């Protein structure tokens, strides 16, 4: 992901997830920063996993 | 053991320049004021000269 | 030479003062503005101190 | 559940019920589907 302007609230506002889990940031923060490179990743597994 | 939906955003920042921004746009310059800036997401308080 | 080692001694004990400014003790950076941009106030705490 | 914390983000925390992070006191909840659920369109949240 590269050369966007992207928006974050429009993700972790709508409740569709269970596990939200930031690291190295805080997700209110997340609307003012700038991040040089994005990486996604996908994949599905178990529950419990 | 029902699936599960995984995405992993990871991301680098403060290099080379910022490439991916937030959603908020720009105010105009004040000068040899004491203010809280914001250059494209390092902010400090500091007076502009 | 009596008159230099005391000039020499005190520029070595103030250029240690300032190059400590640049350690991050264990936080996750040196820059005081960069935790402050990064993560929400209970988090922030744990670094500042 | 889980936006009931001091400091969190969503839905909950955002536009209904905000806790403050200096805050002391128990949270405590339960399941309730048989006496609440009859959808039973009363219950409301500010989207």
């Amino acid at each position: 992901i590269s050369n966007c302007v992207a928006d974050y609230s429009v993700l972790y506002n709508s409740a569709s997830f269970s596990t939200f889990k930031c690291y190295g940031v805080s997700p209110t923060k997340l609307n003012d920063l700038c991040f040089t490179n994005v990486y996604a990743d996908s994949f599905v597994i178990r529950g419990d996993e | 053991y029902q699936p599960y939906r995984v995405v992993v955003l990871s991301f680098e920042l403060l290099h080379a320049p910022a490439t991916v921004c937030g959603p908020k746009k720009s105010t105009n310059l004040v000068k040899n004021k004491c203010v809280n800036f914001n250059f494209n997401g390092l902010t400090g308080t500091g007076v502009l000269t | 030479g009596k008159l230099q080692d005391v000039v020499n001694q005190n520029a070595q004990a103030l250029n240690t003062l300032v190059k400590q400014l640049s350690s991050n003790f264990g936080a996750i950076s040196s820059v005081l503005n960069d935790i402050l941009s990064r993560l929400d106030p209970p988090e922030a705490e744990v670094q500042i101190d | 559940v889980r936006q009931i914390a001091p400091g969190q983000t969503g839905k909950i925390a955002d536009y209904n019920y905000k806790l403050p992070d200096d805050f002391t006191g128990c949270v405590i909840a339960w399941n309730s589907n048989n006496l609440d659920s009859k959808g039973n369109y009363n219950y409301l949240y500010r989207l």
